[PDB]
């Protein structure tokens, strides 16, 4: 197959998939709070 | 100095590998399942891409719905039909009487 | 050519609503996670709660005569001291006790 | 403003 | 401030010039119209199709480009699929560099691309491999599934339930602003 | 000399402009029928010309690299001239 | 008032030209001159 | 619309267009007085690539190699699979480079410009090699195989196990071509090609640098990612594939077309020659070929760039 060589490298752990489901480094509630603060200050 | 900085780089790359694994997992678990089909995509293309394609038009803040109205300035002989002329002749002035009433 | 035979204006409404909802989902998916969740769930929810509470329940401004009668709010967080003039929302069945 | 280095968040 | 220079003689030149052909020895290698499709070379033809034939019976368009090898691999099986299902749908073969406005219309971003169309917005399904994992067989299977789906939906509900959507009022002007001329709107 | 004929030709065609520095198309309206409009050019889903104008050569470079790999899979002694000349990074 | 001024200028600048039978952007629609060759 | 006598005038039209562009720019562009650029944590493709020129280069080279295509089809947002593969390859390369640095740079005691110079020098080198080979019709000659020595003749004959034919041209072509059997006229995988090249170089005693070796290996890997048909179609040759994938707006288009025309019309009439009849010829071919190789160093100073000149000196 064309992409099997690359897709073989994509093997995750149980903790890895749990962390992805939770969205640790991609939700960024600190970023959300910063946005809220800036938006309220912009009034 | 040397050893500590090189170990700093190595741990940076360990963190990078961890981030990449969780990124792959997040994608292939949640986003590949929640990805929109594309039927309800945005019905437009950005003006920059249009400009690169040579497709952008800028003008006509207004429009002319009917071809009868589009081809007036090109007909040169009958911009308005006879019936349309007779109808237009009734609005040569504004009706202050109707305004007042 | 407006309308088609065999189709109903209600079916047209349903199709239009489906289109709108699909477009909304697409636009929410292709958006920043930093702003969309907040602006779409947390501000609306708080505004809804506040407006509903204000327009439905009935509140009272409570004062206390002396400082020795003030409650002890040292343990509970976000309020370490009593302040007179406090707005308190209650239910219609509430008693003085 | 453009640069040759990419931050962690924009990686 | 953002600008892009208008164009160059190179860009405006013929994108599909002829190249030399080898003698009958290089062709000897280890790995060694069509009466069922229509090769499109004119946006006039493409619009005629999309606006009349796509409303009569569905169409399947293969957008390709010469530089692509996946397109050469997918051509023949696409011709077989056409010979198979030419009774239920029409089949068109488009080159993006020869007819770009047709590629802008179908919203194709990668080549090769299958596009199943009916009503021009009632059922537009695009099949492609943006990652590089699928193959010609998988693409053709997806195309068969999409054609089955569109035929079933067309038969469903006394021919209705497949009505154009946003194209009813957009006219693909946000995609390609040149449709204002087609619609007759001014440009001053 | 006659062997470097092709080097001379390449040096001749050196700085000719390409489509990677400008838009890929242009519209022309039929004066007799303004409702008719043609698009002269190519296809493009690309708008980063102000960056690609400096790397325009990479496409053909990588094509040449693939072709060199194909030739070397059969005969690897075709690069020996440059190795001996010292152009490539090598550790004798 | 804007419309009034526009028409008031159109009068002076068009009604006595002999060269503007219509607008130049639509001269393609005019018949062809039998005197030119 | 303005109350002017002629709103459809070219002055008005151009003024409206310029105002349109200025408004759209003032609204969308990233500036010191931004209107829409605000609350930015996840950037779109255009702004991302404009701010991070390093990623545009990497994401672009990966696109051209993973999918042999033109920059005009560059995707708006790349797939996470591609991004992950890029990160893995970066980890590999930087691990190798960091080990080498640890072991050399410390025992001893602007990346954009460096990358630009490296790429320019490399493309110049490959163009010069291609020209040198086209000088004798050895650039892209498949299923044929060029030979300039008896050692190479034996090496390439071991492919088909002595079978096949050998063709020649008279005293103007300085090499002899070999045609294997139709069943063995295939093309080999890029990983195998790189392995063969490196093995030959290390047997001759001229190994590349480790960084360049890893570069070749990653290139071969991203090429393998294409699958079965990575360079050619079933009934296609390498020259046809090159002319197919060749950018039409490339200045060298006519040069390559001329070369391939001449090569076709020559190979069409090329004569056949047996095995022993070439070796004695391969001797003088090797002689004049090493002479031409010695002359090549000076020839680079004739028209080559300052980089090639200084690296030859
Ligand atoms: C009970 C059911 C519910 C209630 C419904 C009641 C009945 C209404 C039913 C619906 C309408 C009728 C339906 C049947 C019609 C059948 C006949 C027919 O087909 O043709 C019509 C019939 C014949 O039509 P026709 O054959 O084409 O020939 C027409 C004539 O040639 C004449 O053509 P013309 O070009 O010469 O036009 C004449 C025009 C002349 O042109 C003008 O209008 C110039 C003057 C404009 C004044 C400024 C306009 C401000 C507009 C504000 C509107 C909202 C105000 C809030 C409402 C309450 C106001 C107290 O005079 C007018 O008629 C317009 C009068 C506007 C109202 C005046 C408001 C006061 C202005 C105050 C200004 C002074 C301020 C300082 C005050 C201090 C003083 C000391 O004539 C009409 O009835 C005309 C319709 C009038 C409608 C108003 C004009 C449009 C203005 C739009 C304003 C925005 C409204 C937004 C709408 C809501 C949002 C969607
Ligand atoms: C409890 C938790 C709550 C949290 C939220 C949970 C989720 C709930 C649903 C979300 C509710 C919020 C809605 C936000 C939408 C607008 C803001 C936004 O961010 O949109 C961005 C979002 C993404 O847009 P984009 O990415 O920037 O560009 C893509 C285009 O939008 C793509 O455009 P397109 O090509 O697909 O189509 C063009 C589009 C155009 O949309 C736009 O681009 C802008 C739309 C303008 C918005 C503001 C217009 C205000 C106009 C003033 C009204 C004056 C009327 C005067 C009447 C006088 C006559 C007497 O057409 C429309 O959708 C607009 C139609 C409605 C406009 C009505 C204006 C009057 C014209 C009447 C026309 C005839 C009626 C329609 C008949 C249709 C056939 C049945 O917009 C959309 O997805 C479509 C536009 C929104 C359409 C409305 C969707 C339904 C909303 C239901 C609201 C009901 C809420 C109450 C719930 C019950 C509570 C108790
Ligand atoms: C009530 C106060 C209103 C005053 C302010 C509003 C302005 C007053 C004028 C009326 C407003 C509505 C105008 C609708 C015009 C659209 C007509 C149309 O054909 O659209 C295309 C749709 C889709 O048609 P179609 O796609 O199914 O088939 C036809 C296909 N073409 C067009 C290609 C031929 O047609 C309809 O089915 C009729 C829709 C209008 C009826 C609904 C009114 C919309 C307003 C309510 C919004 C909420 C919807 C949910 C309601 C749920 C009810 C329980
Ligand atoms: C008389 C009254 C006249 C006045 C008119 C009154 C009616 C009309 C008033 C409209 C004006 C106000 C409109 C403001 C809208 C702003 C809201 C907004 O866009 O959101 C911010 C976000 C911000 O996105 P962003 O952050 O990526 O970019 C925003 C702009 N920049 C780039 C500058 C930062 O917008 C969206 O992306 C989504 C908008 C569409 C969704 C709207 C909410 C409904 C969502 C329902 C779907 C839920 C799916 C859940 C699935 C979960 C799993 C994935
Ligand atoms: C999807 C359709 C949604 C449409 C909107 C429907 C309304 C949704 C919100 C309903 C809230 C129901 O929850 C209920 O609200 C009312 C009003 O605050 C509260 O009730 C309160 O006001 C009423 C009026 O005096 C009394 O019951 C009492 O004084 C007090 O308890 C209930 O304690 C609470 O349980």
């Amino acid at each position: 197959r064309p992409g099997q060589g690359s897709n073989a490298q994509f093997q995750t752990s149980l903790a890895d998939k749990t962390r992805g489901l939770l969205g640790v480094g991609f939700l960024r509630p600190t970023k959300m709070a910063s946005f809220a603060a800036t938006f309220l200050l912009n009034f | 100095i040397q050893h500590w900085n090189k170990s700093y780089e190595k741990q940076v790359y360990s963190e990078s590998v961890a981030l990449n694994r969780t990124f792959q997992a997040r994608n292939q678990l949640v986003l590949d399942r929640l990805k929109p089909s594309g039927a309800y995509r945005l019905p437009a293309v950005d003006y920059k891409r249009q400009l690169s394609r040579g497709t952008l038009v800028e003008g006509a803040d207004f429009y002319l719905p009917t071809a009868q109205e589009q081809q007036r300035l090109a007909r040169h002989f009958e911009p308005y039909s006879e019936q349309e002329q007779e109808e237009r002749r009734k609005f040569r002035f504004q009706s202050i009487s109707v305004y007042l009433a | 050519p407006l309308g088609v035979k065999g189709r109903s204006v209600f079916a047209g409404m349903r199709s239009f609503i489906g289109q709108r909802l699909g477009r909304l989902y697409d636009s929410f998916y292709y958006s920043q996670s930093s702003t969309k969740y907040v602006m779409v769930f947390l501000f609306p929810a708080g505004i809804f709660y506040t407006r509903f509470r204000a327009d439905t329940k009935l509140g009272y401004h409570v004062f206390i005569n002396e400082e020795k009668l003030y409650p002890d709010y040292s343990q509970n967080y976000f309020d370490t001291k009593w302040t007179n003039g406090r707005k308190v929302y209650l239910d219609d069945e509430t008693t003085v006790e | 403003k453009p640069s040759w280095h990419v931050a962690r968040e924009h990686r | 401030s953002f600008a892009i220079p208008p164009a160059n003689a190179a860009a405006l030149a013929d994108p599909l010039p002829a190249t030399p052909t080898p003698p009958p020895v290089f062709e000897a290698v280890s790995s060694a119209a069509l009466k069922n499709v229509e090769e499109v070379s004119t946006m006039e033809r493409y619009e005629a199709a999309v606006y009349e034939e796509s409303f009569k019976k569905p169409i399947v368009c293969l957008f390709f480009a010469r530089f692509s090898l996946q397109s050469k691999v997918l051509l023949q099986p696409f011709l077989d699929f056409a010979a198979s299902a030419s009774n239920n749908a029409t089949f068109f073969l488009i080159d993006c560099d020869r007819v770009p406005r047709a590629a802008y219309h179908a919203r194709v971003e990668n080549v090769p691309s299958l596009v199943v169309m009916k009503g021009d917005d009632a059922f537009r399904q695009t099949i492609t491999d943006s990652v590089g994992v699928k193959t010609a067989g998988d693409l053709i299977q997806e195309a068969r599934s999409a054609l089955d789906q569109v035929l079933r939906l067309d038969q469903q509900e006394g021919g209705t339930k497949l009505q154009p959507g946003v194209s009813s009022y957009t006219h693909h002007i946000g995609v390609d602003n040149l449709n204002v001329y087609r619609k007759g709107w001014p440009v001053a | 000399a006659r062997s470097f004929r092709w080097m001379q030709a390449f040096a001749a065609v050196k700085g000719k402009p390409t489509a990677g520095s400008c838009a890929a198309g242009t519209a022309v309206v039929n004066p007799e029928d303004p409702t008719k409009v043609t698009l002269k050019g190519r296809y493009t889903n690309f708008s980063l010309q102000h960056i690609w104008e400096k790397y325009d050569y990479l496409q053909t470079h990588l094509l040449l690299r693939e072709c060199m790999l194909s030739q070397v899979a059969k005969n690897p002694r075709l690069l020996d001239p440059e190795i001996n000349a010292g152009l490539t990074p090598t550790v004798f | 008032g804007k419309i009034h001024g526009a028409v008031w200028r159109m009068k002076h600048l068009f009604a006595t030209n002999f060269k503007m039978v219509g607008h130049p952007r639509y001269a393609y629609a005019l018949p062809k001159n039998p005197l030119l060759q | 619309q303005p109350g002017v006598v002629d709103p459809e005038a070219p002055q008005e039209v151009e003024a409206f267009k310029q105002a349109w562009h200025s408004r759209m720019g003032k609204f969308n562009d990233r500036s010191d007085t931004p209107m829409l650029y605000a609350y930015m944590n996840e950037l779109p493709s255009w702004e991302y690539y404009d701010l991070h020129r390093s990623a545009f280069l990497e994401h672009m080279t990966y696109f051209l190699v993973r999918t042999g295509g033109d920059f005009r089809f560059f995707p708006e947002m790349p797939p996470w699979q591609w991004l992950a593969h890029m990160e893995n390859l970066r980890f590999k390369l930087l691990s190798v480079a960091q080990s080498r640095r640890s072991q050399l740079q410390l025992a001893n005691l602007h990346g954009e410009e460096y990358t630009q110079k490296f790429l320019q020098y490399e493309t110049e080198l490959f163009q010069a090699c291609a020209a040198r080979l086209m000088g004798h019709f050895m650039f892209l000659c498949d299923p044929f195989i060029p030979v300039q020595s008896a050692e190479a003749l034996s090496a390439v004959t071991r492919v088909d196990n002595g079978k096949g034919k050998l063709f020649s041209l008279g005293d103007d072509v300085n090499a002899l071509f070999y045609l294997p059997e139709q069943q063995r006229r295939d093309v080999e995988r890029p990983t195998q090609a790189v392995q063969t090249l490196l093995g030959h170089l290390e047997a001759t005693g001229r190994p590349f640098n480790p960084c360049y070796s890893e570069l070749l290996h990653v290139h071969a890997e991203v090429l393998e990612e294409r699958g079965e048909h990575w360079l050619t179609a079933p009934g296609e040759c390498v020259s046809q594939a090159f002319l197919r994938r060749l950018r039409t707006d490339d200045p060298a288009y006519e040069v390559y077309c001329s070369y391939f025309k001449e090569m076709y019309e020559r190979f069409a009439g090329a004569k056949e020659v047996s095995m022993e009849d070439g070796r004695k010829r391969l001797a003088t071919i090797e002689k004049n070929a090493q002479e031409e190789a010695a002359a090549y160093g000076l020839a680079l100073k004739t028209m080559g760039s300052a980089e090639l000149a200084h690296k030859a000196r």
